[PDB]
């Protein structure tokens, strides 16, 4: 109900570090490919965590 | 023998690390998939390295 929203902005974005070391059983992507995300410029980056 | 939530990535288009050095599929490929626990045979208490 009171879930935590962080931006991210201002940072060079590594994810294959992500990839390197994960507990994460459900890695689910929609618009975007996970390997191409390395290759992407963004903005408007949040992280909600509940 | 892979890892619990690596078994997504044995699939065509698969983004991952064992996908793209270890085991390449291709885009036209037909086949099928077949993934299994193998705790009760391969692992070991102290590491199975």
């Amino acid at each position: 109900y009171a879930w935590n929203r962080k931006r991210i902005s201002n940072c060079v974005a590594d994810y294959s570090v992500i990839y390197n070391f994960a507990p994460f059983f459900a890695f689910k992507c929609y618009g975007v490919s996970p390997t191409k995300l390395n290759d992407l410029c963004f903005t408007n980056v949040y992280a909600d965590s509940f | 023998v892979i890892r619990g939530n690596e078994v997504s990535q044995i699939a065509p288009g698969q983004t991952g690390n064992i996908a793209d050095y270890n085991y390449k599929l291709p885009d036209d490929f037909t086949g099928c998939v077949i993934a299994w626990n193998s705790n009760k045979l391969d692992s070991k208490p102290s590491g199975n390295y």
